[PDB]
RNA sequence: CCUCCUAAAGAGUAACGGAGGAGCACGAAGGUUGGCUAAUCCUGGUCGGACAUCAGGAGGUUAGUGCAAUGGCAUAAGCCAGCUUGACUGCGAGCGUGACGGCGCGAGCAGGUGCGAAAGCAGGUCAUAGUGAUCCGGUGGUUCUGAAUGGAAGGGCCAUC
RNA sequence: ACUUACCAACCCGAUGCAAACUGCGAAUACCGGAGAAUGUUAUCACGGGAGACACACGGCGGGUGCUAACGUCCGUC
RNA sequence: UGCCUGGCGGCCGUAGCGCGGUGGUCCCACCUGACCCCAUGCCGAACUCAGAAGUGAAACGCCGUAGCGCCGAUGGUAGUGUGGGGUCUCCCCAUGCGAGAGUAGGGAACUGCCAGGCAU
């Protein structure tokens, strides 16, 4: 039948890239599924939002044999 | 009259027309009628063409179509105002580009496949020109 | 799956949490014929002690090498060695194998020795 | 235990003669026997799988598992999850005591019975069979059978062609046409 | 919807009580199930009753 | 209210633009420990067929996910069993997202608990819809208040309708 | 069961098409760090006072419409 | 020090698949037995325990081999930020950035810790 509904945009996305300094604590990535995966040091919500479990620098890199996005991150 | 059998979708945003053509070379006959224009052949555009051609062969020889029109064109009828909805598909195009292969012919003699493009060329919107198959 | 890749399958989770705590492992093997441990360091590429019923100075006061009792004795001897390059807390790895027999008896062994976990 | 004994004396020399294979263990074995009752109509009514399960229990010395509907099916009118048979897999002992009992004395007992097929191997050695009656089996008793069934024997094996599947059973003096 | 709210009570005498919902069609025996009870600190056994 | 596209590779972005879905469900369909791995096609097989159940091979997640879509998912988030109530109470470094009201994510601390040999995991469900401010009133609790005083009514505070 | 000038999914080779396809993938833009020069602090916070919430055309990228409108609806200058 | 094997990692297809060959003293595997520990919505298949009669058949490791996967230039092409221009639905010029596909070619992994067998 008839169109004209769409939902509210999520804002979802990448909150601190890479080389941004976080304290623990601080949300790296909104996102649906896990498109980037919990690294050293960080942590993943019920929502997989990616979040920081102790102060630091943002590394995001190409880990394992499935080749997947992982989000870590190094002391400062 | 070509059109495709089923769509994931009914309508289709308008978008462009930019770019040159894939599919430029004579890929299955020995003969080609190569798009030089830009523009959109419709359904009944390319079957007026494909019938002048076949008629010029005498029904000898082998044609292949290199275009497919599965692009849907929408319409608002007469007496209706703007908005209240998309309107609804009344045709189907296929977007050429300069160099597209339309037509592409074998098993005649070159000067009768010239013909026959010459007579199919008359039924297009586009500007033509004829093609021969090439060494690479 | 293979007898192999069943049992390594089995072992990632465990392997994955433990790479994620950054755990010193105990890291236990099992085969028809002999036991093996490796305390593996939590880089994960290198072994600070070892022992098993390959190594002549165990097999030779020993029955059959892969038994409960091979096991008990393989147990004793990592924790021993473990203890004596001052390695007290570990975490046990059964490596894709079942907690029971030859596994428990090896790391009920470890425990009696004085090895933490 | 008895054909099993007869594999081992008899069957393994047969077999390492006629092809000539280097190793011993390229001799084809008897790798599992499975017998299988498709009920289907267990769906109207419920208490005749039950009946198919405790018969092949008489027939193979252990207890059955209840097959289900792995996906709806329309043609046949069934949903996923639904009781529509009963299997049984035979290994060691149970397997060989069962494959003596049917060429024995049940495959005998088959009603102007002049010898099984020998095309009915699935491409790669295992052997496929089908029994109309259940009575044919002497664990059954014919007085206490609510119903006629029959069930299907599938003999799993290491063979790698027909041809050597085939020998295999051949050397166990098996019924074939 | 076809499901009702109904209330846990605390069987350690206080007033306590957790709250959720239940399918009284399906599921028509009272729910039990042991639980926290702040007013007695330690995990007590809780029985449904009428929101 | 939710999902995708339009949306111009951070977020956001309009139209009576293009397509769909929600206004629930579940005491297990939740927690944990242990285990398991689809779709589809080919070959063989009682009744039995294009398709039921059984066996082998190819295949490799195209299956599955209570439901729309998208992102996820094998260490499975998919499927099964044992034990269970963490579908805990108080809090919360630090963040996201909003004009605001709000809404969301969160390691960690305290008390108490379940599962596991243990490392550990658990503050509901793969995630994102499943909703209703305030007022007024109802029920239970309460080191609060109690119009001379002691009570009480009524009010507050906590829980909830 | 046998067979046919018909139709024919899958699979292989060849050729295209996609806003709601992606085993690829820019230019730009955006976030963060450091450094100089420049810029009447241009920045942030708090406080006093507002106006404004009918926009228009042109360029680029689009939806809608007929790649119609001095049309209509977003983005960006 | 060399060869061989097992375990645990790095790396994540130049590393995988296929085809051919090859290995059992040791290791590994299949294997033998099963009352029992423990196990099967049935089954000692798997999990598991007690072993050593057999075999490297399968698997696994190693060696070889470009059928496939995979990696992959150079050059050209497509696009595009800025400035300019035309016949402005689309293009062109200056400048900077510069794919994807295809082509030549590469390619039958590389590496660390520990343990065991053998040899000098
Ligand atoms: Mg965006
Ligand atoms: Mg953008
Ligand atoms: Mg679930
Ligand atoms: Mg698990
Ligand atoms: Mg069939
Ligand atoms: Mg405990
Ligand atoms: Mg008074
Ligand atoms: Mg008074
Ligand atoms: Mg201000
Ligand atoms: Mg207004
Ligand atoms: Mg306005
Ligand atoms: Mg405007
Ligand atoms: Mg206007
Ligand atoms: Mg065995
Ligand atoms: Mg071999
Ligand atoms: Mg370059
Ligand atoms: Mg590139
Ligand atoms: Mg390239
Ligand atoms: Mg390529
Ligand atoms: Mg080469
Ligand atoms: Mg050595």
């Amino acid at each position: 039948t008839r169109n004209g509904r769409d939902s509210e945009a999520k804002r979802l996305g990448v909150k601190r890239f890479g080389g941004e300094s976080v304290l623990a604590g601080s949300i790296i990535v909104r996102q649906r599924g896990t498109k980037f995966h919990a690294g050293a040091n960080v942590g993943c919500g019920r929502d997989h939002t990616l979040f920081a479990k102790a102060d630091g620098k943002v590394k995001f890199e190409v880990k394992g044999p499935k080749n997947r996005k992982f989000i870590s991150i190094e002391a400062e | 009259m070509l059109q495709p059998k089923r769509t994931k979708f009914r309508k289709m945003h308008k978008g462009r027309n930019r770019g040159l053509a894939q599919g430029t070379d004579v890929s299955f006959g020995s003969f080609g009628l190569k798009a030089v224009g830009r523009g959109r052949l419709t359904a009944r555009q390319i079957e007026a063409a494909r019938r002048a051609m076949t008629r010029a062969v005498k029904r000898q020889g082998k044609i292949w179509i290199r275009v497919f029109p599965d692009k849907p064109i929408t319409e608002k009828p007469l007496a209706v105002r703007m908005g209240k909805g998309k309107g609804n598909v009344e045709y189907w195009v296929a977007l050429i580009q300069p160099g597209k292969v339309l037509y592409e012919m074998d098993g005649v003699p070159e000067e009768l496949a010239r013909e026959a493009f010459k007579l199919a060329a008359a039924k297009l919107p586009i500007k033509t020109t004829f093609v021969t198959k090439t060494v690479m | 799956m293979d007898k192999k890749s069943a049992r390594i399958r089995r072992a990632t989770r465990a392997r994955r949490k433990l790479q994620e705590l950054g755990a010193t492992r105990l890291v236990v093997h099992r085969t028809p014929r002999h036991i093996y441990a490796q305390v593996i360091a939590p880089n994960g590429s290198e072994v600070l002690v070892a022992a098993s019923t390959v190594e002549k100075a165990i097999a030779e006061q020993l029955k059959y090498t892969g038994n409960k009792d091979a096991a008990a004795a393989v147990g004793k001897a990592v924790a021993e060695r473990a203890l004596e390059k001052g390695i007290k807390d570990v975490s046990f790895d059964r490596s894709g194998f079942q907690y029971h027999g030859r596994v428990q008896a090896l790391a009920d062994a470890a425990r009696e020795a004085g090895l933490q976990f | 235990a008895k054909l099993h004994d007869y594999y081992k004396d008899e069957v393994v020399k047969k077999l390492m003669t006629e092809f000539n294979y280097n190793s011993v263990m390229q001799v084809p074995r008897v790798e599992k026997i499975t017998l299988n009752m498709g009920v289907g109509e267990a769906i109207a009514d419920k208490k005749l799988l039950d009946n198919a399960a405790a018969d092949l229990a008489a027939i193979s010395g252990q207890k059955p598992l209840i097959t289900k509907a792995r996906k709806s099916v329309a043609g046949f009118k069934i949903r996923q999850g639904y009781p529509i048979g009963c299997k049984v897999t035979l290994r060691g002992e149970r397997m060989w005591e069962f494959f003596e009992r049917l060429i024995t004395i049940a495959v005998p007992r088959i009603r102007d019975f002049r010898g099984l097929s020998a095309k009915s191997f699935d491409g790669r050695g295992n052997y496929s069979m089908g029994v109309r009656e259940q009575i044919i089996f002497p664990e059954i008793d014919y007085d206490k059978v609510d119903r006629v069934r029959g069930l299907d024997i599938t003999i799993t094996t290491t063979a790698k062609s027909d041809e050597e599947g085939r020998a295999l059973l051949a050397a166990f003096d098996f019924p074939f046409r | 919807g076809i499901r009702e709210k109904i209330k846990l009570v605390s069987s350690a005498g206080t007033g306590h009580f957790y709250t959720t919902t239940k399918n009284k069609r399906t599921k028509p025996e009272k729910l039990e199930l042991k639980k926290f009870d702040p007013v007695v600190r330690q995990h007590v056994i809780y029985k449904e009753a009428k929101i």
